[PDB]
C-alpha cells in the first residue's frame, strides 16, 4: 500500500511555536491532493512528519499501514527510501556534479552501473536538464537548481511523492510541464501530496484541496 | 573489492584532490609532528647502543691475597667465573699491577727498590646487566669476598651510586618528554580530521535525508581519515631519513676524533610499517568519532 | 575602545563560546605543541647552568723545575696570574704532588725510603671559560712556556678535543630538534586557524555582497586568531609549571646523592610575556593570510 | 541621480553559456519596472551586473552617471552600499539572530546604537517578522527566511532596489503586501527593478515591463 493516515497529530518545536494542532486526515493510495495555506501555516512541517524527519509530539501516524510514530533510528532509512521528497532549499551536494546529485538514490539502492546511466539521463530529460549533467550546482540558475531536486526525487520510482513548493521558481509555462510530470506518475499509482502557493495551477485542476491555517487543517470537500 | 567500497574510496580521494594546497598543509602539519618523535626515538636507539658498547662502566676490581701465586690466583678467577652473577673475569698478576703502577707514576723509584712486590693480584670481573643493580652488585661483592683468596673488593659504591642517580634522572625526564610528543601526535591528527569533516557536515545531512544508512555515510569519511594519517606518516619517513644524512657527517667526525668507528642506525623496516599502520588507525578512529557526532546531531529525537 | 573594535571583539568572542568542546580541543592542541619546546628550553637552561657550575672541565697544567722551592714557585704563580686569559692559578708543592701520589696508591708508603722527592712542583691554571678555543688554548700554553721557572706546560690535548667534540655533537642535534619544535608551533597554530576560518567562508561572502569593506570583514577574524594563540599559549604556561613540580622532587634525590644542593629554574616573567605575545602574533598573521585568500576568491576578477 | 544605463552589454561566464547578448536599455531615476523571462534567460545575471558583482565581457554600464564597467576592487564597497539587493537564496548569516541579520547594513554605515534599534524594528514590522527578532534563521520557515532578506534591503534607504524574485515563496495575499511596500519606496523616488515570474501580480499593475528571452532584451512598450 501507499496510504497515509493522521490521527490527532500535533507538533511543537523545541522551545518554539506550536506548528500543528490536531491534524487528522487520511489518503487513499494513488490519490493526488494539494496542500495550501498562508506563509508559516505549517505545510513543510506536515510533509516532514510523514517522511520521518520530525516526530510528532502527540497523535499517531500510519504509513502504508505501519505505525511510524516512534521508529527506531535503525528503521528510519528504510522508510525514507520509499518516499520521493522535494525540499524548499533544494538540498544539493554542491561539491558533486548534476549527474552525481541525481544518481545518489540509485547508488544507495545499489543499482548497476549501466542502469544508472540510462535512468539518470531519462530523468534529466523530463525536466530539461540533459546537457547540464557535467556542470556543478554552483553553475546553475535558481530554477535550474530547483529542477535538479525534482529529477532526484523521481529516479527511484517511489511509492509516495512529497513536494514542498516544487514550482516556486520557474515560469508558468514550465510550471505546468512540471505538474504534468506528477500527473503521469499518479496514473501509475504513486500517491502525490503537493504544497504550493500558485493559485493558477490549482484552479486548472480538480484535485483534493487540503487547506492549512494556523496549524489547523481543513479537509476541503470532506474529511472522508 | 566491493562496489560500494570502490565508490567510497573514489569519493574520499576526490575531496583531497579538489583543494590541493589546503590538503598539503594538513599533511605537512602531521608530518612535522611525527618527525619530531621519530628523530628523538632514533637518537635514543643509537645513544643506548653506544653507551652499552663504549661506556667504561664501573668495575668490581677484585683484590686477591698477596700470598697467592699466579696458579692459585687463576683458581680464584675460575671460582669467580662460576658465580651466578658473573659474566667474565680477566686476571692481572702482581707484576701486571706493578706495570700499571709504573705507568701512572712514571718513576721506577717507587717499585724497583723493594725486596718484593707490595701489590696484590687484581681480577677484573664483567658483571651481568641484570646483576649490575644496586642490591645485586652489593650481593655480588659479598659472594666475591666469600670466595677464597680474596681480601678486598676495591669497588667504591660511591661512583656507582652517583652514576646510577643520573641514569634514573635522564630516564625520568625522557619518559615525560616522550609522552608529550606522543600525545601531540594524537591531538594533531585527531583535530585535523575533526575540523576537515566539520566543513563538510552539510553533505552528511543531505545524504541522511534521502534515506542513506549510517554505514553508507561513514565510509567516505573513514577512508579520508585513514589516507590523511597514512599520507602524513609516509612523508615523515622521508624527512626522518633526510635528517639522518645531515647528522651522518657530524657523527663520523666525532668518531674520527675518538679513533673508534661508529655508524648511526636508522629506522628499521618493521618500525616504518608499524608507524604507517598506527597513524592510519588514529585517523580512522578520529574520523569515526567526528562523523558519528554529526549523525546524532541531525537525528530528530 | 572604539565602537568598531567592541563589535568585532564581541562577534569574535561569541563564535568561540558557541561550540565549547570544539574550541577546547583546538586550544588543547596548541597548548601541548607549546609545552613541548617550553620544557625542552627549560631542560637546556638548567643543564647549561649545572654543567658550567659543576662539571670539572679539563684544565691546563704547568710543571716547574725541581730546583725551585715554594717561594720561587709562588713567583711563577704570580706570573701565571697576570697573563691574559687566565682565570685563576692554583699551586701544589712537591710534597703535595707526592701526597696525592700516596693517596691514590694506598700501598705507596715505601716512598719514604727515598732520600729526596722526585716529583717537581705542579701548578694548575684555569683558562677563561670564553677563551677555551682550540687555537686560543695552544696560543695560551705556548705563551705560558715563555715564563721563567717552568719545566713543562702540560695539556690533556686528546681529552680536550674528545670532550669538545662530544659537546659540539650535542649542539647540532639540539639545534636540529629545536627547529622542528618551532616549525611545529607555526604550522599547528596556522593550520588550526586556517581550517576554522574555512568553515565560516560563507559569512565572508555575504558581507562582501552588501558592501562591507575588506577592513571591516577582517577584524572579527583577526581578533579570533589572536585569541586562539593567546589562549593556547597561556594554557601551556600552566602545564610547564606543573611539569616542573613533578621534576622538582626527582632532582632533589639526585642532588641528595651528590650532597650538593641544586634547584630547578623555571620560566622567568619576561619569558612568559614573550611567549604570550609571540603566539598571539602568529595567530594574527595566520588569520590574516587565510581571510585574504577568501576575499580574493569572491571578487569577480 | 539613481539612473541605470546599459550599452551593448554582453556577459559570458567562464567556460559557460553566453548569458546576455547585446543588452541595451536605460532607466530614469525613480521609475519602477518589471523584469520577466523564462527560466535561465539571464534575469539574475542582469541584476548582478548592476550591483557590480559581475563584470561584463563587453559594453559599458553607467550607474548614476558614473562608469562602473571597469571599477577597481577598492571602490566596489562604496557602490553596493547604495544598492538594496534581494537575492534568490536569501544569503543569510545562519549563526546570527534575525535582529543581527537586518542590522548589519547599518553597522557597516556606522549608525548609533539607539538609531539601529528603532530602524531595525520598524523594518521588521513592514514584513511582519517583529516577534521573530531573537530567533535564528534556522528557526524560520521558507517564507519567513525570504522576508528577512527583504527587510535587510530596506533599512539603509537605498537609492536603487534590485529584487531577484522577492515573492517566490509567500502566498498571494502576502505577495501583494510586499509589492505595495516597494511602491511606497518608489513614491519617495527610489528606482525599483524587480524580476519575477508571477504573471498574475504583473496583470494588476501597469508598470514598464522588460522581457528577457535567451539572453536578448526586449524593451516592451519601447526602448525609451
Ligand atoms: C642520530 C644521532 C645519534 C647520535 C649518537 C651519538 C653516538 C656517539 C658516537 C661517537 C662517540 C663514540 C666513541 C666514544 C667511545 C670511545 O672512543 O672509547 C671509549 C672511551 C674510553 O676509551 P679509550 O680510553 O680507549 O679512548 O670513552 C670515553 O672516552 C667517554 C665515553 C664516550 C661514550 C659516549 C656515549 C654517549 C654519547 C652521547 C652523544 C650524543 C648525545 C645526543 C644528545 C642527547
Ligand atoms: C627541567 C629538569 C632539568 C634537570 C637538570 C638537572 C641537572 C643536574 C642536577 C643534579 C646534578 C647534581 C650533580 C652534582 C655534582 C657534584 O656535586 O660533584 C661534581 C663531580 C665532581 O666533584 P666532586 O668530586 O666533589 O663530587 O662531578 C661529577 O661527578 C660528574 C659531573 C656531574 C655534572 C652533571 C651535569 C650534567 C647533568 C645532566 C643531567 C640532566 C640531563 C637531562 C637530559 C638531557
Ligand atoms: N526548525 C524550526 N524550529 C522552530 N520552529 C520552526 C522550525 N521550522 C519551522 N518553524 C516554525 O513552525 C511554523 C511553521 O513552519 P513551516 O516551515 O512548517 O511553514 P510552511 O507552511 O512551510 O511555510 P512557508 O510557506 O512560509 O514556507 C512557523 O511558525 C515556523 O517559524
Ligand atoms: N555562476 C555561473 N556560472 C556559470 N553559468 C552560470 C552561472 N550562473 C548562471 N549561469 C548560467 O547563465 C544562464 C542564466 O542564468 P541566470 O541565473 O542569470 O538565470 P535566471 O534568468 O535568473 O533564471 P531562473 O528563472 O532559473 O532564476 C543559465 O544558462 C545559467 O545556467
Amino acid at each position: 500500500s501507499g496510504s497515509i493516515r493522521f490521527e490527532h497529530v500535533s507538533k511543537a518545536y523545541l522551545g518554539g511555536r506550536q506548528a500543528l494542532q490536531g491534524v487528522t486526515f487520511h489518503m487513499q493510495p494513488g490519490e493526488m491532493a494539494f496542500l495550501t495555506g498562508h506563509s508559516g501555516a505549517g505545510k513543510s512541517t506536515l510533509l516532514k512528519l510523514i517522511c520521518g524527519i520530525e516526530r510528532p509530539s502527540a497523535g499517531k501516524i500510519w504509513f502504508s499501514g505501519h505505525d511510524i510514530t516512534r521508529l527506531k533510528n535503525r528503521e528510519v532509512p528504510f522508510l525514507r527510501r520509499q518516499i520521493g521528497m522535494i525540499f524548499q532549499d533544494h538540498h544539493l551536494l554542491m561539491d558533486r556534479t548534476v549527474y552525481d546529485n541525481v544518481a545518489i538514490p540509485l547508488i544507495i539502492a545499489g543499482a548497476s552501473g549501466d542502469d544508472i546511466r540510462r535512468r539518470v539521463s531519462a530523468a534529466l530529460d523530463k525536466v530539461g536538464l540533459l546537457d547540464k549533467a557535467k556542470n556543478f550546482p554552483i553553475q546553475l540558475s535558481g530554477g535550474e537548481q530547483q529542477r535538479v531536486g525534482i529529477a532526484r526525487a523521481v529516479v527511484n520510482k517511489p511509492a509516495v511523492l512529497l513536494a514542498d513548493q516544487p514550482t516556486g521558481n520557474l515560469d508558468d509555462a514550465l510550471s505546468e510541464g512540471i505538474l504534468r510530470l506528477f500527473e503521469e506518475f499518479n496514473r501509475v499509482g504513486v500517491t502525490v501530496l503537493m504544497a504550493t502557493h500558485d493559485i493558477n495551477l490549482i484552479s486548472r485542476r480538480s484535485y483534493r484541496m487540503l487547506t492549512l491555517s494556523d496549524g489547523h487543517l481543513h479537509g476541503g470537500v470532506g474529511h472522508e | 573489492f566491493n562496489e560500494q567500497v570502490r565508490y567510497a574510496f573514489h569519493g574520499a580521494l576526490q575531496d583531497l584532490k579538489s583543494k590541493p594546497f589546503a590538503t598539503f598543509l594538513t599533511v605537512m602539519v602531521i608530518a612535522i609532528s611525527l618527525t619530531l618523535p621519530s628523530v628523538c626515538y632514533m637518537v635514543y636507539k643509537n645513544v643506548n647502543q653506544a653507551a652499552t658498547q663504549y661506556y667504561p662502566s664501573p668495575q668490581i676490581t677484585v683484590y686477591l691475597q698477596k700470598t697467592l701465586d699466579d696458579d692459585a690466583a687463576a683458581g680464584v678467577v675460575a671460582q669467580l667465573q662460576a658465580e651466578q652473577g658473573v659474566e667474565k673475569v680477566n686476571y692481572l698478576s702482581r707484576e701486571d699491577a706493578l706495570g700499571e703502577f709504573r705507568n701512572w707514576s712514571g718513576f721506577g723509584g717507587a717499585l724497583d727498590m723493594l725486596e718484593e712486590n707490595p701489590l696484590p693480584a687484581v681480577a677484573v670481573v664483567i658483571p651481568k646487566l641484570d646483576f649490575q643493580g644496586t642490591e645485586s652488585l652489593n650481593t655480588l661483592r659479598d659472594r666475591i669476598t666469600q670466595i677464597n683468596g680474596i681480601d678486598e673488593v676495591r669497588m667504591d659504591d660511591s661512583w656507582f651510586a652517583r652514576l646510577a642517580a643520573l641514569t634514573g634522572l635522564v630516564g625520568r625526564v625522557s619518559a615525560m618528554i616522550g609522552v608529550l610528543m606522543v600525545a601531540a601526535v594524537f591531538l594533531v591528527i585527531g583535530n585535523s580530521v575533526r575540523l576537515s569533516i566539520f566543513a563538510r557536515r552539510d553533505s552528511i545531512n543531505v545524504q541522511k535525508l534521502i534515506g542513506a544508512t549510517d554505514g553508507f555515510i561513514l565510509r567516505p569519511f573513514l577512508y579520508g581519515g585513514a589516507l590523511l594519517g597514512f599520507s602524513g606518516a609516509l612523508l615523515s619517513l622521508i624527512l626522518s631519513e633526510i635528517l639522518v644524512l645531515r647528522l651522518s657527517s657530524a657523527v663520523a667526525e666525532v668518531a674520527q676524533v675518538f679513533g673508534t668507528k661508529f655508524d648511526i642506525n636508522g629506522l628499521s623496516f618493521d618500525e616504518c610499517l608499524l608507524l604507517l599502520l598506527v597513524c592510519s588507525m588514529i585517523g580512522w578512529v578520529a574520523a569515526w568519532l567526528a562523523t558519528v557526532q554529526h549523525l546524532r546531531h541531525f537525528t530528530p529525537e
